[PDB]
């Protein structure tokens, strides 16, 4: 038929796995709790912090629980969790990027609009000819025949508004993607070292002997 | 609707196993969980002394 | 009352014994509802004698 | 601008490496042992092995372990399982017909896509 | 390498991992803030209003 | 508010239903379709009644 | 450009108001510029004799 | 393999949905509420 | 004593900016999702490129295997349930004949 | 040692087959069956399985 | 590396911490403590001896006369 | 005179089995079974093995054929197979792309 | 005469505080429940997906098929 648009979704395990990850969270009980206080109370002092700080708390647990369930609790997708991007961008960085325009929203979008109004700031601004430029022209710079390109203009202001928010993006994207290069390569790496020794060993059986030892090797 | 064919249904037993090589069971973190258990266990349960008398 | 319970072996909960300081068990809650689990430093202005302490 | 704040011991780093030095130190006094019963196989110099006199310790751990020194030797037959049947594949007689129609994970068999 | 895949960059897997999970986390906040801290007992114990009298002779 | 929602609103509804009206004496498919779904019929009972005429005149159906 | 400055949202007013007018044809603007130098089809225009039916 | 321990292969099911049919029954189901309400235009709903 | 903590979710989540944190994100990824993973991926139309080894390699736990095409004959499989459903005639489609936009 | 053990514990073993065969038929007809004897009778019917499938 | 609040667990003041609880006049129950009421099956090991060897020889007899 | 639906000694001697659990009472005692019975160990040495040998199978024989035939020689083609992709005679011995 | 600043419980003071353990406990009670099905669910699987497989299992949600 024509009205029938169809759309085919993949789905695995989910559930099971993640419901541990919360369940577990009464056991860790925030043992980052501390850590996150002292870093909170190091860059920010206002009303909102507690908000923040359980936010990244949140998150930062998470990730814990994620990354000894990824060393340990090898099942489904918890080895694959810490070595896939979506998890490392939408699963870590959004939230991380979101956390302070979801506790300091209203600020930030006051000054960004009010960054829409471009003007030059002064320091000690007891001057009388700034006011009435910013009042009667709208800004201290000379804003005339500026309309004749304004379509333009406000999409560009607009960026001009949000080009100091930017590179928190920017750490956002650059770490999780670092963070994912890590795991991924370094876990290729191993195994292929390892398994270049094994096929040495395999065909020296002189050699395919716990050489190392049984848990001398695995524990280091 | 909803389907479940016999394709994934297949033969299953432990004999046609390739394996794992002392390497990647190395890499399995099995004997750090060997150590760690009790490691942990020794710390938490030696922690908390009782009363004694000493002689 | 609740230390009778405790001298005859009996173990008593933690919210169960909160509720036998009722002052204290809705101060305790409202520090809940309001979601900061730090502390620390207010006693350290409200008893400044154990400031550092 | 301006606070005047006193330094906060709290935030200091003066206990993590001692800390840290702590449970190193409880984990070595799990490798106290007797005389009695004492082998180590050391190099042919005579000098001692890394891994060698660092046994004990651990497995002085998984004797105070509960469940994970029952079962994660179960993953260890595998090992062997492997040991036999790569060297039964090394000599493995097959038919040239197949190998050359189904040759496993060979590149540039359309079939495959490449 | 598998993990390189567009495929995996908006892999709705994942969002039902991640919506699920905090889903959860929601529904238990109220058993996370259940921890005790034992600052008004010390306000109780320790708050000693002045309990002396006033004498004018 | 009050005012200005009931205008935004009215005026919304009374420019769908000069849509409607415009459609209905309109001779064409849209036209056709918007008659037979007036007449109280059901959207895939329309849609198949439009086609079938569809089908013939405007494609010329083999 | 006096109302945008003024306190009461009048600088979100004023910001969306611009972007609601102009800004959406400043947006065609810049997706445009990567489009006039390239070579295009003409443009097949409606020969307006299908979607006509009589009634019944 | 390596890269054989990068791959998550625990899926269950492919889940087959025609959004077609569920925004027409979805718009079957507002039309259904707004005509059993008897609600006006001015409504929010 | 009165506590939205065991008494009022609602209110609970009102107040605190990082219960509202969660809902956002997952709101975001759904966005996320429906506006680029959706049609690119999901759909029907787009659903091959899981076939590709370069954009996503070893989604089938190898490469894809043309000669037996499971998602064909799935697909079909579902697209002739829905005809069975609808009674739709197989042959109708080939009596059409469309016309172009001449000039 | 093991093996003058082994050797002399066959005795015991094929004496109490039959003690530990009647006690535990008397406690399934009773129903004085408790947490070890089903943790035993789990033991043994998964070692059961095992030489079944042995067997076979 | 890490400040000293997050080694010792606090920031300015350290908080009690409820003990734990005893229940006097009964073993504790944990985790760790089941053994007391589980040990290693030691009563029916000679009838596991007998019961595996009839369970080998009746399986070998049936599969046998299946292959038969 | 407690008001409260005062809970029984036993109640709260079965609820701290429950509450007195520690974290490494978790990792460690669930990590042994996964970690051995995991995607590490043995299920995915299986999962992984069985993917192998049914695509040397449906290249070489076949999988309604090799349907047809018995467990036994099923079991036979299976553990060939399995040695024709353990071995990998086509990638010079080595398990990576 | 009584003292201040004491009343009787009511509706809107919540659950006692044993009622607020008896809710605290029940994750850790579930956890004995989830964890053995987190590994039987992760035991008990088959892949859905061969080199041989003409089909694979579809799950239509809505029975719209
Ligand atoms: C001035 C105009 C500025 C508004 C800009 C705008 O985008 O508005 C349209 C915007 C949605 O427009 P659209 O999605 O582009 O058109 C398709 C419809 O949504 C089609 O959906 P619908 O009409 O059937 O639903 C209508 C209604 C029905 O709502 C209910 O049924 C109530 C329950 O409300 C909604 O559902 C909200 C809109 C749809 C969901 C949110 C937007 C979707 C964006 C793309 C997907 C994102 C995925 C989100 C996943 C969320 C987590 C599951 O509406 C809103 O989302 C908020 C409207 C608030 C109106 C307040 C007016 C009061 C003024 C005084
Ligand atoms: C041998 C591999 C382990 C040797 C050293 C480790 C060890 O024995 O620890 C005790 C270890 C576990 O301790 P347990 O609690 O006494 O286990 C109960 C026995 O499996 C319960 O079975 P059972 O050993 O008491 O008697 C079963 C009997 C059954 O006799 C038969 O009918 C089988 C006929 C086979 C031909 O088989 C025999 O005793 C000797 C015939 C050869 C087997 O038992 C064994 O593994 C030895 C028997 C295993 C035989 C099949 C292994 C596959
Ligand atoms: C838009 C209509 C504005 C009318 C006007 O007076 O326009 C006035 C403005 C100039 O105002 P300012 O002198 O304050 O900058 O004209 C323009 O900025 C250019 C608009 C395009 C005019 C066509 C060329
Ligand atoms: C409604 C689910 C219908 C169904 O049976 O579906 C059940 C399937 C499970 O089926 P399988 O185990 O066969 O894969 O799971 C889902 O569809 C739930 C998807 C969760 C994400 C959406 C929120
Ligand atoms: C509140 C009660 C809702 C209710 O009763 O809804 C009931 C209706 C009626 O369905 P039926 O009549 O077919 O049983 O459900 C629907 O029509 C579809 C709802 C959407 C379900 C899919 C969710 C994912 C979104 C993708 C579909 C396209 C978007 C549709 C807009 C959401
Ligand atoms: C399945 C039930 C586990 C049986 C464990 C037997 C036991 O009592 O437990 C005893 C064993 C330890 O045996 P040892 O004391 O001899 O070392 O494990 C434990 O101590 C705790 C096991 C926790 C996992 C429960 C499941
Ligand atoms: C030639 C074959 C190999 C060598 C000889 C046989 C192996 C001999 C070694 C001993 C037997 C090993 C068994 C191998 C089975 C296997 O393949 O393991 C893999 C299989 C899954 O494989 P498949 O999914 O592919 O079928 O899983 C199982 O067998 C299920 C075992 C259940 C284990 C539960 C252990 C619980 C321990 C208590 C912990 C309590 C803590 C709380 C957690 C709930
Ligand atoms: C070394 C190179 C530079 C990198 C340095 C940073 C490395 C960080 C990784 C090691 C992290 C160890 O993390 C460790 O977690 C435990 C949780 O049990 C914290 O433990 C802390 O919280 C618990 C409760 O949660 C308190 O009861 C305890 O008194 C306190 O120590 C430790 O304070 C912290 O040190
Ligand atoms: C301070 C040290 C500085 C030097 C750094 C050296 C790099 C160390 C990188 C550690 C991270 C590697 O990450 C680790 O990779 C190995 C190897 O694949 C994975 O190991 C897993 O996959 C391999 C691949 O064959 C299997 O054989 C193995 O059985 C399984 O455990 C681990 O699950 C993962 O945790
Ligand atoms: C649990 C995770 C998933 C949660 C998903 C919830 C998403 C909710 C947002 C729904 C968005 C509504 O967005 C709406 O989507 C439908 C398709 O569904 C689009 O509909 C469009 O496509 C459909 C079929 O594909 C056509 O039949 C229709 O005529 C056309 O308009 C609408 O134009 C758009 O307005
Ligand atoms: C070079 O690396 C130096 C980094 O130092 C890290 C310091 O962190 C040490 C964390 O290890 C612990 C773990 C537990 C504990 C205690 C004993 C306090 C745990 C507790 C609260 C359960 C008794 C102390 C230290
Ligand atoms: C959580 O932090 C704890 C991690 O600590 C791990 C420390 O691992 C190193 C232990 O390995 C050794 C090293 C040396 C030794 C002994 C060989 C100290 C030297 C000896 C016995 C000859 C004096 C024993 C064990
Ligand atoms: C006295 O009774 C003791 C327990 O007896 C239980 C009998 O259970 C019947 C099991 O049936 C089978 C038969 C064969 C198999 C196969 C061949 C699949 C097992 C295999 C693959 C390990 C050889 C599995 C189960
Ligand atoms: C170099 O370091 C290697 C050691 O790392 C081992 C990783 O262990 C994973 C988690 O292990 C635990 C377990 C319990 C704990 C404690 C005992 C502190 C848990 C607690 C706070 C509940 C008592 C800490 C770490």
């Amino acid at each position: 038929m024509l009205n029938s648009n169809i759309y085919i979704i993949i789905y695995g395990g989910i559930i099971m796995y993640s419901i541990m990850i919360i369940i577990q969270m009464f056991l860790y009980n925030f043992s980052n709790k501390i850590y996150i206080e002292v870093e909170i109370n190091k860059y920010i002092l206002s009303k909102n912090n507690i908000d923040i700080y359980w936010i990244i708390c949140n998150c930062t647990i998470i990730i814990i629980i994620t990354t000894l369930n990824h060393i340990i609790n090898k099942i489904g997708i918890y080895n694959m969790i810490e070595y896939n991007i979506c998890y490392w961008l939408i699963g870590t960085g959004l939230g991380l990027y979101i956390s302070p325009f979801i506790v300091f929203g209203y600020k930030f979008f006051v000054y960004i609009m009010d960054l829409n109004n471009y003007s030059l700031n002064i320091y000690h601004n007891n001057n009388k000819m700034n006011d009435i430029q910013q009042i009667y022209n709208g800004t201290n710079y000379n804003d005339t025949m500026i309309f004749f390109i304004k379509d333009i203009n406000n999409i560009f202001t607009i960026y001009r508004s949000i080009n100091f928010f930017m590179n928190w993006l920017y750490q956002m994207i650059y770490y999780g993607v670092r963070m994912w290069l890590v795991f991924v390569l370094h876990s290729f790496s191993l195994g292929s070292f390892g398994e270049l020794i094994t096929v040495i060993t395999d065909n020296n059986l002189i050699f395919n002997v716990f050489y190392i030892g049984l848990l001398g090797l695995g524990f280091i | 609707p909803s389907t479940s064919p016999a394709d994934k249904d297949v033969p299953m037993s432990i004999l046609h196993t390739h394996g794992l090589s002392y390497v990647n069971w190395c890499m399995s973190l099995a004997p750090g969980l060997l150590v760690f258990e009790g490691f942990f266990r020794a710390r938490y349960y030696r922690s908390r002394v009782p009363p004694s008398r000493t002689v | 009352r609740l230390h009778e319970r405790r001298l005859r072996g009996d173990v008593i909960d933690e919210w169960e014994e909160l509720d036998y300081h009722p002052l204290v068990r809705d101060d305790t809650y409202l520090a809940i509802d309001f979601g900061d689990p730090t502390f620390g430093r207010y006693i350290w202005k409200l008893f400044p004698h154990t400031d550092g302490d | 601008a301006a606070p005047a704040e006193k330094p906060d011991p709290a935030l200091d780093a003066t206990k993590a490496l001692p800390k840290a030095l702590e449970e190193v130190e409880f984990f070595q006094s799990y490798a106290v042992r007797r005389k009695t019963g004492f082998h180590l196989f050391n190099r042919a110099t005579g000098s001692p092995t890394i891994v060698g006199p660092m046994f004990y310790n651990l497995y002085n751990f998984v004797r105070i372990g509960r469940v994970s020194k029952y079962v994660c030797w179960l993953s260890l037959p595998l090992v062997f399982q492997r040991m036999w049947m790569k060297n039964r594949a090394t000599g493995m007689e097959y038919d040239i017909d197949l190998e050359n129609y189904a040759p496993f994970e060979a590149k540039k068999n359309p079939m495959h896509g490449h | 390498l598998i993990p390189v895949s567009l495929v995996d960059l908006i892999n709705i897997n994942i969002i039902f991992y991640i919506l699920l999970l905090y889903t959860l986390l929601l529904f238990f906040i109220p058993l996370f803030l259940a921890s005790i801290n034992y600052t008004y007992h010390y306000i109780y114990k320790y708050y000693n209003y002045n309990y002396n009298f006033i004498n004018n002779n | 508010f009050v005012p200005a929602w009931l205008t935004f609103t009215s005026l919304n509804h009374w420019a769908q239903n000069r849509r409607l009206n415009r459609y209905l004496t309109q001779e064409s498919v849209f036209g056709e379709m918007a008659r037979e779904l007036v007449r109280g019929k059901t959207a895939d009972e329309a849609t198949t009644s439009v086609m079938a005429r569809v089908e013939k005149e405007i494609l010329g159906v083999h | 450009d006096m109302m945008k400055v003024m306190p009461g949202g009048k600088a979100f007013v004023g910001t969306a108001l611009g972007l609601a007018l102009f800004g959406g044809w400043g947006v065609e603007f810049v997706k445009n510029i990567s489009v006039m130098t390239k070579e295009k089809p003409p443009i097949d225009w409606n020969n307006e004799k299908l979607g006509h039916l009589t009634r019944s | 393999s390596p890269n054989e321990h990068l791959m998550f292969f625990d899926f269950s099911s492919w889940l087959l949905v025609d959004f077609g049919k569920r925004w027409e029954r979805w718009v079957s189901f507002k039309k259904s509420f707004l005509t059993t309400t008897r609600s006006p235009y001015w409504s929010p709903q | 004593v009165y506590t939205n903590w065991q008494s009022s979710y609602t209110r609970l989540f009102v107040s605190k900016p990082w219960m509202w944190h969660p809902l956002a994100w997952m709101t975001l990824s759904v966005g996320i999702w429906w506006k680029f993973g959706k049609e690119s991926l999901c759909n029907e139309r787009s659903f091959y490129i899981h076939t590709h080894p370069k954009w996503a390699p070893h989604k089938f736990h190898t490469v894809y295997n043309w000669s037996r095409d499971p998602i064909k004959w799935t697909l079909a499989e579902q697209y002739a349930s829905i005809i069975r459903n609808t009674n739709t005639d197989i042959e109708a489609v080939l009596k059409i004949k469309l016309p172009a936009n001449a000039n | 040692e093991f093996w003058q053990m082994y050797l002399a514990c066959w005795p015991y073993r094929f004496r109490n087959t039959v003690v530990e065969w009647e006690t535990c038929k008397a406690k399934v007809l009773k129903g004085s069956v408790d947490l070890q004897d089903i943790v035993d009778l789990l033991y043994l019917l998964a070692w059961a399985y095992l030489f079944w499938i042995l067997g076979e | 590396p890490l400040p000293n609040a997050v080694v010792q667990g606090y920031t300015s003041v350290r908080g009690p911490k409820r003990p734990l609880d005893h229940f006097y006049g009964r073993t504790p129950l944990n985790i760790d403590t089941l053994w007391h009421w589980v040990k290693f099956p030691h009563r029916y090991d000679n009838l596991r001896f007998a019961v595996c060897f009839w369970a080998f020889l009746v399986s070998a007899h049936f599969a046998n006369k299946k292959q038969r | 005179a407690p008001l409260y639906p005062v809970l029984s000694q036993a109640s709260l001697y079965k609820r701290h089995f429950f509450k007195n659990i520690k974290l490494f009472h978790v990792v460690f005692y669930v990590g042994a079974p996964c970690v051995t019975f995991g995607t590490a160990a043995w299920s995915g040495s299986n999962r992984n093995s069985r993917e192998a040998i049914f695509m040397v199978i449906e290249e070489r024989h076949g999988w309604d054929n090799f349907k047809k035939l018995s467990s036994h020689q099923q079991g036979v083609i299976m553990q060939e197979a399995a040695q024709e992709s353990l071995l990998a005679r086509n990638k010079g011995e080595l398990h990576l792309p | 005469v009584p003292v201040a600043n004491f009343r009787p419980k009511k509706p809107w003071d919540g659950p006692w505080g044993i009622q607020i353990s008896q809710k605290k406990d029940r994750p850790f009670i579930a956890m004995w429940i989830l964890f053995p099905l987190l590994l039987v669910d992760h035991l008990t699987r088959e892949y859905y997906a061969y080199w041989h497989s003409s089909k694979v299992p579809v799950t239509d949600v809505f029975g719209d098929f």
